[PDB]
């Protein structure tokens, strides 16, 4: 990039990296909780939601 | 001894009603087991339950 960079003036090419901690949590426990209901019926078939 | 009609006020009525997806099946019925229109309809539609 920098030997494009040198040769050319009207276009410049470019270069980066960057890092990234995205840390993942809510304020409170009781804005974390969940809650699913699964059903079985007789003919082995699961409704979950 | 004589046998007798139930005579129900209001008679045999339904609704069926198809979702449009994974031949999904909603039946309003005026029955005393909704399990068992469950099991006659999806095995009519060869479908799970």
């Amino acid at each position: 990039v920098e030997k494009f960079n040198a040769e050319n003036y009207w276009k410049k090419k470019g270069l980066a990296m960057v890092p990234l901690k995205f840390p993942v949590g809510l304020g409170s426990r009781a804005a974390g909780q969940a809650a699913a209901l699964v059903h079985i019926y007789l003919d082995g078939s699961v409704l979950v939601t | 001894m004589g046998g007798q009609e139930h005579f129900y006020m209001e008679t045999q009525s339904m609704l069926v009603v198809p979702k449009g997806e994974d031949q999904e099946m909603d039946v309003y019925v005026s029955t005393q087991f909704p399990k068992y229109i469950q099991d006659i309809v999806a095995s009519t539609l060869k479908l799970p339950a």
